[PDB]
RNA sequence: AUAGAGUGGGCUACAGGCGUAUUACAUUGGACACCCACAAGUUGCCAAAACUGUCCGAAUAUACGGAUUGGAGUAAAAAAAAAAAAUUUUUUAAAAUUUUUUUUUUUUUUUGCUGAAACUAGCCUCCAUGAAGAAGGAAUCGCGAGUAAUCGUAGAUCAUUAGCGC
């Protein structure tokens, strides 16, 4: 297939390389990935009404077992409305609890894209494009900047 | 209250039994004399006495 | 330090077995024991018994006399001889 | 209609206000709202909490010299829920109960156009009006 | 039955990569096949060449030399990794790798040896009478590397057991 | 001491509640 | 839950407490005076009382100064041998 | 500075070699002996040379006299490996970052 | 329980804080840790030309 | 002797005053549990804040806080083999076991730690006493995105001592 060039380097103080794609594979199962941390996501989707959303082995509510970091996993997801019907297979590394949530947010959003091409963003065209999924595709890879080699001074 | 998983201790020394799950392997180390064939004495010696199980 | 080997007073010791040539402590209970004992060193604990004994111990600018009693008797001799920081 | 979302996370925002989690201020912010309806009904959240904040817009703002100065009204929602919370905390320090019931009273009081956030509110309305 | 395993360590990314180089030109000249006539080669798919990331560690300095508590710099030492594989069957040209790699010197570059191998056992008759099927290749010498005279071209090599 | 001698938290400040591996 | 006895500190009172039966979650103003009774007596099996104790580490370090010592002359300086305002003294 | 006088005590640990004093102290670290452990550290720490415990060592640098600020990183003392460092007459240690 | 088998097939115990003094048998020895340390030329060397004594010659002027 | 050793101090003393930090003065909190939540960090596995549950809100100086001071360096848990076997505990009718009582065993932790020596002057653990402090004037400093603050974490020198230093 022809896919191309996505990736950014949107941030300050702090550059970023995802260079991974978004693919579907032959099994009709597109694979993405997806860091917005240095914690990093990987993901796998399945049209399907199976075991629903998966991350690291175990259902979601209990890993992640804050509410509102819950919303942030379930938020480009529910920006896309098209909730249900897909089973969400996915792995998390790294991090802390919400930037895997955004990270896996992202990574889930690579995979809508490449379901469906005119909700999000991608490098179909030219790595160019306007769905309302379209905002969250690249990744805002702003990492903490690097603890002063100087003093505190004062 | 917390302890590491890989103790990875020191200040003694042993045979080291452990078994790789990975590939289905025990592993046997070689720790007391300065030589490697001394050792390798003492491990030969230690197999024939870990078959008298 | 009562763990594996609580009291060390060796170099007391030899002054100790120096002074115990008729009696260790009076056992011709205490007499004073008029002749002085001093010390080069105080990290030195103190030994049950070893009353009634002049021990002169070192400050770094002399030797200090001081007579043992009964309480001070669980203690190190290096608490007896101060830098003199009065004021 | 994605505003209420705005002021609402502005007001989560502002309220997280030292350090810590935005889920323990967030949590307090709900526990805020839950306590808004008990005592509302007691002796219709969102909307008296939109009715409070729409109360509260400072339109012109004012930089001393005196001078008017228009604002975008971005950030009169953001010196609105600004000058409730101070005003949350004069009035809970003065009551040492917990923030959420102290945030719930203010925001019923600035609903019902009366408290401090009301009057400093209006002081500065008829002050950008005075020196024009 | 001999597998090899070479690791390599370097302060400059030029001098490891000729020596990855270096090496893997040697390893396929000791198993060619100079000429067809006698036809056993170990191109199975186990055969790599991995490369390897590093042990990322900074030790900043004070700049100045005496009150200068603001004066700092950062330092930092860097240690690149090859591993290199290959197996094979017979042992001498195993042995013409091994006098390879002692002639051929190189530059400022830590040679780290692993040599599992098959090698038979003898067993007291008892045991082998009261056996009468896992892995269980469980000898794993050890040897040391420093303090009498060797810049580490050091050959670690754990052994293989096989009584049946 | 942010409960420096008696917590489960200002152990982990006075470096005890990490268990000190046997090392010399 | 006497974690609320004066004389003593906290670990000691849920002792005394456990040993004669109060758990957790009891209030001062839920105890009958049965209990009461032993826990007095138990308090006579246990130490009492930290101003007897202050009592006793008053002729404590009155045998400390008594001894020509200088954590004696620390007791009547007020130094830390590690707030001069508290002293034992 | 005084390098060789430390090294004289390192000499010290090991002619008076420290396997002499650690096996007289694993019979006072045992407590297996009921007693005499007294009397074996009584003495044996004392006709043992007292400059050959291993604490009295204070690993100072080697190039110069330093006695404080040093590195076991690569065997130097602070303004030295810097100077060593910008030179680059050492193992690859550049600037970092 | 198996372990014991293990144990008494191997000869173990427990290594740290016990206070039987085979650690201090077990414990590795720092003596050429410690002597290895340093490193000092005689300021003359016995190859030739040493420089520890032509700085002297050099100042000496 | 402004040179070297040896032994012990002192380099850390203590009206005052000043600088730099930490910890608090609580409820947005304390405590305790949780799963022992996910990291930087698999190259030649390991946290805390919090999320969830439960206790606490009397000017109590609170179950906040943790400075000073005395005192002491202590518990066990796991399970194996034999003999016997259907016993322990209340009121004036009940209860726990089908394992009770003997011998042999046995592990794994435990030991104050490290050092030759821890009084001054280390550090650890556990008791006890529980100070000021209820947010700090005049004055002023620092910093506008993964920043302040808050939270741990690991590296150095190091026998051990960094809790606050870097």
């Amino acid at each position: 297939s022809g896919e191309a060039g996505s990736g950014l380097a949107f941030p300050a103080t702090s550059t970023s390389p995802e260079p991974a794609g978004p693919h579907i594979d032959l099994t009709g199962v597109t694979h993405a990935r997806g860091k917005r941390k240095a914690s990093a996501a990987s993901v796998q989707l399945v049209p399907a009404g199976g075991a629903g959303i998966t991350v690291n082995g175990v259902p979601l509510s209990s890993y992640f077992r804050d509410p509102a970091c819950r919303e942030k996993v379930l938020a480009p997801l529910a920006l896309a409305g098209a909730e249900t019907a897909y089973d969400v297979a996915a792995r998390v590394k790294g991090g802390g609890m919400m930037g895997q949530a955004q990270a896996i947010a992202t990574a889930l959003a690579r995979a809508l894209c490449v379901q469906q091409p005119s909700l999000g963003a991608t490098a179909g065209d030219g790595g160019n494009g306007e769905g309302p999924l379209a905002a969250m595709t690249r990744w805002d890879g702003r990492v903490v900047e690097r603890q002063k080699p100087g003093q505190a001074g004062s | 209250a917390a302890r590491a998983a890989a103790n990875a201790a020191a200040y003694p020394v042993d045979v080291e039994h452990s078994f790789c799950r990975r590939t289905r392997t025990a592993a046997l180390s070689t720790a007391r004399y300065g030589s490697r064939e001394a050792n390798r004495k003492l491990l030969l010696e230690h197999y024939n006495e870990l078959l008298r199980a | 330090s009562t763990w594996k080997g609580p009291y060390v007073a060796v170099s007391l010791l030899q002054e100790v077995v120096a002074l115990a040539r008729k009696h260790p402590n009076w056992w011709n209970i205490g007499q004073k024991a008029p002749e002085v004992i001093n010390t080069y060193s105080r990290a030195s604990v103190i030994l049950p018994d070893f009353i009634a004994c002049r021990f002169g111990v070192h400050n770094g600018k002399s030797f200090v006399g001081m007579e043992v009693q009964e309480a001070m008797v669980g203690h190190r001799l290096g608490e007896f001889a101060p830098t003199k920081a009065t004021v | 209609x994605x505003x209420x979302x705005x002021x609402x996370x502005x007001x989560x925002x502002x309220x997280x206000x030292x350090x810590x989690x935005x889920x323990x201020x967030x949590x307090x912010x709900x526990x805020x709202x839950x306590x808004x309806x008990x005592x509302x009904x007691x002796x219709d959240v969102l909307e008296v909490l939109m009715r409070a904040v729409d109360n509260c817009k400072p339109l012109m703002k004012v930089i001393q010299s005196y001078q008017p100065r228009p604002l975008n009204p971005d950030q009169s929602t953001n010196f609105a829920v600004k000058w409730i919370l101070q005003a949350a905390q004069k009035r809970r320090a003065g009551a040492k109960a917990s923030m959420a019931e102290a945030l719930a009273v203010e925001l019923l009081l600035a609903a019902q156009r009366k408290g401090g956030a009301r009057a400093r509110r209006d002081e500065v309305h008829k002050l950008a009006l005075d020196n024009r | 039955a001999y597998s090899v395993e070479i690791a390599v360590q370097g302060f400059e990314k030029r001098y490891v990569d000729m020596a990855c180089n270096t090496l893997g030109d040697i390893i396929i000249l000791a198993f060619a096949p100079k000429s067809y006539a006698a036809l056993n080669l170990a191109f199975g798919p186990e055969r790599r060449d991995v490369r390897l990331p590093w042990r990322r560690t900074r030790i900043t300095l004070i700049r100045g030399p005496h009150i200068d508590k603001t004066g700092m710099e950062q330092f930092e030492r860097r240690e690149y990794k090859s591993v290199l594989t290959a197996a094979t069957n017979c042992p001498q040209e195993l042995a013409r790798l091994l006098e390879a790699v002692k002639l051929y010197q190189f530059t400022g570059v830590q040679i780290k040896m692993q040599l599992a191998s098959a090698q038979r056992v003898d067993l007291p008759a008892d045991v082998s009478a009261l056996l009468r099927x896992x892995x269980x290749x469980x000898x794993x010498x050890x040897x040391x590397x420093x303090x009498x005279x060797x810049x580490x071209x050091x050959x670690x090599x754990x052994x293989x057991x096989x009584x049946x | 001491g942010k409960g420096d001698n008696r917590t489960r938290r200002g152990k982990i400040f006075r470096g005890t509640y990490r268990e000190q591996l046997p090392s010399h | 839950a006497l974690a609320r006895v004066f004389g003593l500190g906290k670990s000691t009172s849920l002792a005394v407490s456990e040993a004669c039966g109060i758990s957790k979650d009891l209030k001062v103003k839920d105890v009958k005076d049965s209990y009461i009774q032993k826990v007095t007596a138990y308090i006579e099996a246990n130490f009492v009382t930290g101003d007897t104790l202050k009592r006793q580490v008053r002729e404590n370090v009155l045998e400390e100064v008594a001894i020509n010592s200088r954590r004696g002359v620390r007791h009547t300086l007020g130094l830390p041998v590690s707030a001069r305002k508290l002293r034992p003294l | 500075r005084g390098n060789v006088k430390d090294h004289m005590r390192r000499m010290l640990v090991e002619q008076h070699e420290v396997d002499r004093s650690v096996f007289k102290a694993v019979t006072t670290d045992k407590s297996v002996p009921l007693e005499h452990r007294l009397q074996v550290q009584r003495l044996f720490e004392t006709e043992v040379p007292r400059d050959s415990a291993a604490n009295r060592v204070v690993n100072r640098c080697v190039l110069t006299g330093r006695a404080r600020g040093v590195h076991r990183f690569a065997r130097l003392s602070r303004i030295m490996i810097r100077q060593l460092a910008h030179s680059g007459f050492l193992p690859g240690v550049s600037k970092a970052s | 329980v198996m372990h014991r088998l293990r144990n008494t097939l191997f000869g173990r115990a427990v290594r740290p804080r016990e206070t039987t003094g085979r650690r201090a048998l077990a414990r590795p020895l720092q003596g050429k840790a410690l002597t290895d340390w340093y490193w000092m030329p005689p300021n003359e060397s016995p190859g030739f030309h040493s420089e520890e004594d032509e700085y002297e010659l050099r100042r000496a002027l």
